[PDB]
DNA sequence: CGGGAAAATCTCTAGCA
DNA sequence: ACTGCTAGAGATTTTCCCG
DNA sequence: CGGGAAAATCTCTAGCA
DNA sequence: ACTGCTAGAGATTTTCCCG
């Protein structure tokens, strides 16, 4: 393909033909045509077609501001449950955000907050509020709303409910609180057919209960497990497989070639 | 004793996702809960799921239904 | 190693090549002309 | 299924409740509820004063968990907005107020009507004392009294472990509300099943308790009898 | 459910709870809860999750204008093949559009053009150009770009190529023509691994050839087919099934219970 | 018959109920207060 | 004669879509071509596809490959 | 597979080309090309004048199909832009111009270099006469001469059926370009296969012609021999 | 019949603005 | 009475090659 | 074991701006 | 070193009910 490869690079500098057009018009295997494409900086114009996945640990909250009828609505969602906390605030400032956040940390267990890079969220006063409450801050990649996908979707949902119940109130602050009520307790679905309020109660209750339970189990069940290695601590055994922890690496090895001591 | 505790742990359900599938995989069985990972049991199979991909509930409706 | 081409931060023009420093699920950390950037994998191409 | 008689004997000896009878002896909770059968939404409101400002404080009486904040003025509208917020954040069935003007206004009543809260006109006082004590401990860590009030609420709800099991008010309120959700779900199950009529082996009309996958539990003449599914014919009356 | 139904409508007027929340909180079968939702005008806020499909007959062209560096690029695509015709025009006016269109109709067989409702396309002069060339105009639903999906995607593709070859020219008009060349002849893919130029040649050649062929076949093969009815004209027979046309309704009835005369 | 609720023509507010006149694949023709509208089925709900 | 013509028609390929699937269904066999519809034959099966859902090519690469 | 000998006899009697031999006797076209073996990209350019304006006209000589338009001036840049447009719309390998200044400029040459067009310096004249005749017939249906020129181009390409088979220039050019695509594809197939070497039954090196699903066609000592796939070993030289 | 490697196919994304 | 699409990047599945 | 009807599940979209 | 999601509308598939 020596002749064909030189003609295809000359032609790609002019036209930037894709790998198929080169493979077809100059007798080249697909791998060589694809290599010619992959060597051109000018043809690197497309990302990989996937989506990541946001953190859904029990302690993560995604915060954002949204805007309606000229006012700023500060919205938080508990990622695991879909439970929202929202207030009309007078301006999009770090002072009101730090206050909202410190209230939230006093109301529910908050371990981590995840926001875009608006000035209210990156403010030093919000940083001092998080440091006092023990809240870790995580800032999304700039201008990637998909990273705040949960709270952005909650923005859409809260605005839809506000639009459904706007006529039952006068001030937007009241309609916002009504919509927070409606979302948290009057809409059921999701994983356990729950409402968001039921679901957050279940998530947090489960967190506390499992924490205590496994504390007691590990306090009682103390053994050492060899497989294939060293004294790997035992997590769980049953149904022909054993779960163990060898140097902070949890692996599921079958019962065969695994002994518990 | 320890058996009661282990069965109690095993009453909890786990919804989880895999690293490239956005569908939340249906209710699985909780075997172990750690700081960084939980060990589940989904359809005669033992997976290790990271905590950030795992929603753990008891589901009071099913608990009350028996 | 790896060549990384990326679109960052609202600029619809694609830049690169950059060096790959870290590869997570969903994001990469690249090093382009002494600048460390963090980019979603939807907005990068690793060669 | 076979431990039902054990549960009846346990209830006759010890008068245990349906939770223990359903967890120890493995029974669908409607069965244990039949054996045994044969607050979590109450909040206390009160305005308190400090540095010239009014602190509106809500107390979940069953847990000791606090929701407090500085309001601009002691009017009906401010109290009603606080109430809408509380109800949208927690299950609030009943509020216990003190006949004050704000707590009786037409707007607070309309908000309790919208949220479906019932209004009825000591713990609130002691909790206010605890709140003012924490507010005093942390007044210097803040400039405005509203920030200090929220700091104190945080300390009271999550940093003050007391009571029997050494829990915070937050853990307690989560446990109590989880129990109440279980209660509501069990009541829904009972209400569902209470409309069915059963005929088994064909004997008289019997009351349905459970339609399991391998058995059917019924209750005839105050006797809980387990029968197969083919041997019984469920209807709806 | 008489008691439960009255309480659920009272509650839905305030909160607009979804069908699950009502079914759960008031003992209602899902059909009754869903009916309460479906009777509220205020809860009809979502369309059906599908997409239509644009016409891809051999004679349809989708036209649109696009904008780059301050100039107006008029773009046409042949829907069946992906073949584009694009020119920088001095303004977005009906006069330049009628001229572009009449040229296109003289270059390729155009039966139908499909555009958005821009003023250039709805102009009377474009209408007179279509009437002289025998072109039927189809206007999409206003403000539904998905209806012009093919040409909008071609806009994206043409701008990407222009961006690849912009430095090889001076004036945007030249780079546009280069990009049209590159799209029509130097990029292969799609149904027959073709380029757009090859593909349009094949589509049109096939149209002409099949038209003549079936003309000759129907001219020769003349029969009448009864099944189950009347004298249904015969289209095709073979492999145990017969294809026939009974009152402009083409149905595939098996060989059994079908006789050809 | 049928109730049709729709979002038309860049107005994000949902209107209706209207009468259904024609139901194609991808679009419907509705009659709302003497006005004939044509709407994509992504932007309507037929009851 | 008529047999040659029919086999010629049957050399053409049809790409087509169904009324709710956006994937273009792979190369099928052309049996009849009308004004409003074409009759195809896709994997031992006779479908009737409307003209606006049907791309009919000969595919010269495959024709030359035999 | 079995009609190969019939094809050879037909080529000996009648000297038919590979198209008939491959369509009538059912042969992968590389086989017929071997039996037989043992313009469509040429355009004519020329500027013409009318009502004081210059009409640049391109003619695909094999079909008689026209691309004409009014240009502002007879310069290199205008001709080169017309050429880029033509080449992006059709497969243009060669253009036949008349040594005029516009047709020899550095810009037209650079555009032919970019598009990969070869330049070489009667039909054009007669076609211009036909174009001016149609332009005269339809000059009154338009105001500007550019619109009339495009109307005439339309009439010439699609409304003037002539020649043997009563076709228009558009049908003819589509047929000719389709034939040329078939030609290019057959040449690509031949170039692919021409690099292989075959050994069958083991005889000497033979030339590969087709790797069908049930047979393998080769050519040894000017004789086209069909053998099974297991009975032969293809390599690459 | 068995793997390996290469092709074909399928899945899924942004930008069209 | 009209209607999302296109092409590329990466993953997964089918096909072909020599044993 | 058989259909029917109801539930459960799956697929897929806009809006978040 | 971080990361699309949520809820509803309609379609399709599983489960349960009485024979
Ligand atoms: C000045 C701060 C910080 C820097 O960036 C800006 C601009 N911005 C833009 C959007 C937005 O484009 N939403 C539409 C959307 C698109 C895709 C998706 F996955 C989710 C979506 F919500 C926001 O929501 C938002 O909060 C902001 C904002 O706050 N800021
Ligand atoms: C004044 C004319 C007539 C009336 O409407 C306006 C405004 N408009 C808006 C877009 C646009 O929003 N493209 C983004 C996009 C979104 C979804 C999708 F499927 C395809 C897409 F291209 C156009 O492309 C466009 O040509 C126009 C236009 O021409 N007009
Ligand atoms: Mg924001
Ligand atoms: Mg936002
Ligand atoms: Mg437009
Ligand atoms: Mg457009
Ligand atoms: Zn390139
Ligand atoms: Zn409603």
């Amino acid at each position: 393909f020596l002749d064909g490869i030189d003609k295809a690079q000359e032609e790609h500098e002019k036209y930037h033909s894709n790998w198929r057009a080169m493979a077809s018009d100059f007798n080249l295997p697909p791998v060589v045509a694809k290599e010619i494409v992959a060597s051109c900086d000018k043809c690197q114009l497309k990302g990989e077609a996937m989506h990541g996945q946001v953190d859904c640990s029990p302690g993560i909250w995604q915060l954002d501001c949204t805007h309606l009828e000229g006012k700023v609505i500060l919205v938080a969602v508990h990622v695991a449950s879909g439970y929202i906390e929202a207030e009309v605030i007078p301006a999009e400032t770090g002072q009101e955000t730090a206050y909202f956040l410190l209230k939230l940390a006093g109301r529910w267990p908050v371990k981590t907050v995840h926001t875009d890079n608006g000035s209210n969220f990156t403010s030093t006063t919000v940083k001092a509020a998080c440091w006092w409450a023990g809240i870790k801050q995580k800032f999304a990649i700039p201008y990637n709303p998909q990273s705040r996908g949960v709270i952005e979707s909650m923005n859409k949902e809260l605005k839809k409910i506000i639009g459904q119940v706007r006529d039952q109130a006068e001030h937007l602050k009241t309609a916002v609180q009504m919509a927070v009520f409606i979302h948290n307790f009057k809409r059921k679905g999701g994983i356990g057919g729950y409402s968001a309020g039921e679901r957050i109660v279940d998530i947090i209750a489960t967190d506390i209960q499992t924490k205590e339970l496994q504390k007691q189990i590990t306090k009682i069940q103390n053994f050492r497990v060899y497989y294939r290695k060293g004294p790997a601590k035992l997590l769980w055994k049953g149904e022909g497989a054993v779960v163990i922890q060898d140097n902070s690496d949890i692996k599921v090895v079958p019962r065969r070639k695994a002994k518990i001591i | 004793e320890l058996q009661k505790q282990i069965t109690k742990i095993q009453n909890f359900r786990v919804y989880y996702r895999d690293s490239r599938d956005p569908v939340w995989k249906g209710p699985a069985k909780l075997l172990w809960k750690g700081e960084g990972a939980v060990v589940i049991q989904d359809n005669s199979d033992i997976k290790v799921v990271p905590r950030r991909k795992a929603k753990i509930i008891r589901d009071y409706g099913k608990q009350m239904a028996g | 190693n790896f060549r990384v081409y990326y679109r960052d931060s609202r600029d619809p023009v694609w830049k690169g090549p950059a060096k790959l420093l870290w590869k997570g699920e969903g994001a990469v950390v690249i090093q382009d002309n002494s600048d460390i950037k963090v980019v979603p994998r939807r907005k990068a191409k690793i060669i």
